[PDB]
């Protein structure tokens, strides 16, 4: 079974976005108004599922082939790469990272998405994989377009790709979005904005990877991901 | 001072989360492996019991497009980590609730004691964390249990809550679900009843 | 009996914490959620407490020997000493200045502090004493070392010492928290950024003192102290 | 514009606020001379009463950690500011919380009537501030009393309060304790009922 | 038995403090005033003890047990911790680090020690470790007071905790002194100042590590030691 | 130019050396193992010798706070590294001037001949690192034995010293002390017959 | 930190030093009054004495344009501040080295014992400090006496000299000068037997 041995830095709240954040208008009446209990570290904290056995189809990853149903989707077909580390820069192998998106017209798989834009009858927007031995993960997709919502009367989303990361713990676990290199919509979007510190924004930014790019085939795009670092337990009980 | 790498800000998971996270739940189809809600098979050894809850927002309206994950120790107070759908039991399952289907479901196993890092026991409890459009970053919370009396009073998680009318948010009711064992454990975003949230 | 003689410039509740400071968690709900309502000054404000015939102890502002229990306390051995003056920079004389802290090791003396540091058996932390006739007051101490809190999940106070003091009113009246200089904690701690303006902050940092310092014996800080500007009544009823 | 030298700023007293001003409820020796909650000796002039109450925070919840200090004129509407544990009265005390029943008590006289300003009567008060965890800049109210009420309705300053109903917060309520008069002023910081806080 | 297979980075000893620094008094009297004879490095020099097989106990590391005489010593609870490497950024296992300081207070637990500040009877001053298989050391402690001592009239020493570490030779070894960020006694120090250079000086001063600290319980400090650069040999005697 | 991360700065080791590196000389209680003064076990191969000296500063006075460390070759010519308590011989050691006295004492071996990096052979030396208040970094010497004439005189490093009358600086003299051989190293930091000092 | 306003520096009082400060000495005209050497008249209570003494540079050299400022206790161990010249004795005087009078005077009594701060008496001493060209800031001595050994040996200003020869620097030699009571008190400002000096 699993142990406890590891302590996880502790998250800087203010890094990230806090619960109210008024101009995001869901987060009004979502967002506790208590103040959080902190509680120490304990196995319940420091453990999490580790996914290595969980049984991957052979696409998984592949959004361009995971939703074949006659074609290829429509789209700017892109790799998007990176590597997921702990804040001591250590990388995390065997991690389940998982994604979805929009289409390229900025539509959702979704049914209660009933934005005009059609719905692509080859594409699903759903990936996942694991962390590679090395903390790397890889998925080929198209670029999502950006999606109105209703939020102020004219609100529409940067592109965005959502992420989910397991790490090593429930403590590790994030949901977050990618943006892209460039995107004019990012310092408009109160869902970014939900972030008080710009620094913190510029870390969900993915830049173009021409390296990474196959040529005349698909562009690349770099995102990589900081987990909380993790630290052996030091002098406790005692 | 020493500066670590910062960590990647959090972001809603945003009301489209079950496409990615809850594909059945989302009437998408699945692949063949999902991590979702039976974390026990009927061979688990231990009591086996039925969760379920609603979670409502600060004007008391039902958020019906949550997605919950949970960790829990095995009937033994073991935490297994080695995810397999093979397994008899994992401590790891998903669950949300929907349009269609407003209350969650969980199918497990009631836990076992887990010592805290002192070596003081808690009471039997699932750990919870909380998604959602309008939630920024997941909300974490503990699942107790009403029949659980005697430890709930001694757990040294629950004491760290300073009014006792707080700790009765954690607290789950005893019911029972077609003659089966069951738990409705409801969460409170905001106001009037708010759930305890921690932070670790 | 006292009289009305006087008028206080208003507070700035800018420069001044605002009630609702969330990241102190404390402050959550103990923060009026209704606007203060501003009344004129009348005697009973502009009046207060003088303590010139309040007898005082020995010892009140000497903590290295008011709390004697066969030896000295362990610690960095502090003079802690300034001048209280109004905002027109008036002395203030005879005012009573009180102060309390933690020992070297940030344990409190009180029956709600559980810190596994140890209490010092002679050590109290508590000391008195009045403003001089040219506004200066001097304590004696240990400086305080920082203390763990159960904010945050790892939250530490800077080194501190809360000082009340009374002045020519309860209009003037005041409990603040002295910090000292080049501490690394200041920046980071909930209470003093409860305070939004950092040059506010920097007023309650107090300075070393070396011109001040005992050699061989004792260093110094200096810690001056701003109450309300006191000026007289003018044009009033007429 | 001209601008003075800034005021020190103000931070919370903290929970162990009674180290320094309240000795005995630290749990703590006493000095030979402490400021605290007699203000009138047996034979003071004027009517003798207790004053007593508890502080609620936005949940409903005691603030069994609150220091108060009250100012108030004699019962011949003096303020009698020569501080001295010697007087026959003293118009500045101070009490605390205590932590068990979350309960102050102060022993005085009812304070005569003293003029505002500009001449005009106000009604009998007591002039008080409240300071504790929680609180970065200490609070300031009044306590004025239920059977002052032709005085009350035309007091200057409870009548530069908007609203009638927020009135009512401070004015104290006529009781008795072990027999004799009594008045009980609960502070509510925040929510329903909250007391009105100035500002001067 | 040990054989000479490397070569070591020659010091550079303007860098280092020059052996007469006037203002600390006693290197007057304590400095060659004849120059250093410079010789080739040989076996002798390239050489030293591994201290692998010495017997440590238990609490050799850890100063808040290694004096116990029947309580915890009083004073700011710390970690200092750190990594050595060489000046190539080469980790430097299985190293000999010692430490040791005066107490909360600034008293040496010393017959030579006669300042008025008081011993604390379970605090004694020493501890040793051995770097881990990646370079890093660990010790658990007290914060040292300030130390007043006989130079100038008024001269106190800031917090400081002296280091030694072996390295893999006799040229390697170093003797040196921890000062601990923001303290305002430091460009004050004659001691300190006997190093010329300020980006030396700062090389000394350990920073606040809130990442490495036991929440609830104490603070810690992280000091990294960078031993001179070993390389092999290379075209000699050829 | 290749600049290479900076080596920290060397500090005095102070005048409470002791505490941490001479535990006993501090008037301190000694853990289970020490490294100290007695390199060699009474069995070790080799001629048993003693090594004594005081040191002197520029004004001729003793420095009474001194602190040696000593690596020295074998009987045999070889360096032992594996430092350990249970060695019949360890190359490293430490030794301390007494206060009183100022008198260090070293109880080892005549140490064999080693080669420099040409091949060329070095006459018997111990290296040593002298430290102490006032020093900020660490003195290197080198204690040869007069009864070493011949090989002193082709020793590579002594003839590194331009001088022959600083070479004598270096040459410990033969005596006895109890009885047994002994070879007295004075070592004079500032002005007359100061002692060599070396960088390398 | 707390920065004061900086002292105004010193410089060095230059080879004419006399011409403002030892008119006499100078072979200048003198005013009506002059601070000099005889500190005490005739009818001044205690042991009636002489002073002398030469100045060394560090090349053993005479310094013949030194000037001196004495402070120091009066026989029953009091300063005297009230300077004046009808007193029978003042603690302050001033002397010289000249090109024509190499070695200076002072006529004055032998002063009593002065405790420390502490409370700690000091040995007999007078106060010295010395100017002349080539020294930027003036040296700060004291002189003590060899028929006060006993005294000598437990003062606690001595005693903060490390060295015991260091303190033999500051003990002025009894003669007899023409049948009186006489002590000479040499300084060398450099080198061999450097005499003490003092910052405080
Ligand atoms: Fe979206
Ligand atoms: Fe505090
Ligand atoms: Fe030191
Ligand atoms: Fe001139």
């Amino acid at each position: 079974p699993a142990q406890d041995n590891s302590r996880f830095v502790i998250r800087d709240r203010n890094w990230h976005p806090k619960a109210l954040t008024p101009d995001y208008k869901t987060s009004i009446a979502r967002s506790p108004r208590q103040a959080l209990v902190s509680i120490p570290q304990s196995i319940s904290e420091t453990t999490g599922p580790n996914f290595s056995h969980l049984g991957f189809g052979a696409h998984d990853h592949d959004l361009l082939l995971n939703f074949n149903n006659g074609g290829l989707p429509i789209g700017e077909r892109i790799i998007v790469a990176g590597r997921v580390v702990d804040q001591y820069g250590k990388p995390v192998p065997n991690t389940l990272v998982e994604m979805w998106q929009a289409n390229a017209g900025g539509r959702y798989r979704h049914k209660n998405d009933r934005y005009l834009a059609p719905l692509d009858p080859n594409f699903g927007g759903v990936g996942r994989c694991l962390t590679d031995s090395d903390g790397y993960y890889s998925f080929r997709t198209i670029k999502p377009g950006p999606a109105p919502w209703r939020n102020g009367p004219n609100d529409w989303r940067p592109a965005h790709i959502y992420f989910g990361i397991s790490g090593p713990s429930i403590a590790t676990k994030l949901i977050t979005q990618l943006y892209f290199e460039g995107d004019p919509l990012i310092p408009m979007c109160p869902i970014v904005k939900s972030i008080a510190n710009p620094e913190a924004v510029q870390q969900l930014i993915a830049k173009l990877d021409m390296n990474n790019a196959n040529p005349m085939d698909c562009l690349a795009y770099r995102f990589d991901i900081v987990l909380r670092g993790q630290r052996k337990t030091h002098f406790e009980n005692c | 001072p020493i500066e670590l790498l910062p960590e990647t800000p959090s972001q809603t998971a945003g009301p489209y989360v079950h496409i990615g996270l809850a594909l059945e739940a989302a009437g998408n189809p699945t692949r063949d492996q999902e991590i979702w809600n039976r974390l026990a098979k009927p061979d688990a050894p231990g009591e086996h019991i039925l969760l379920l809850g609603q979670v409502y927002d600060g004007n008391g309206h039902l958020v019906r497009d949550s997605f919950l994950e949970v960790w829990q120790a095995d009937a033994n107070g073991e935490y297994q980590d080695a995810y397999n759908l093979e397994n008899a039991f994992n401590s790891f399952g998903r669950t949300a609730t929907t349009f269609d289907a407003g209350e969650w479901t969980l199918h497990t196993v009631k836990p076992g004691v887990v010592n805290n890092a002192a070596g003081v026991p808690m009471a039997p409890h699932i750990n919870i964390s909380l998604f959602a459009r309008g939630i920024n970053i997941h909300l974490h919370t503990r699942l107790y249990f009403d029949d659980e009396a005697q430890a709930n009073a001694k757990c040294p998680v629950l004491n760290l809550i300073e009014q006792p009318q707080r700790r009765e948010t954690l607290i789950a009711k005893r019911c029972e679900v077609d003659g089966k064992t069951a738990y409705r454990f409801d969460i409170r975003i905001q106001g009037e009843g708010e759930t305890v949230f921690f932070d670790f």
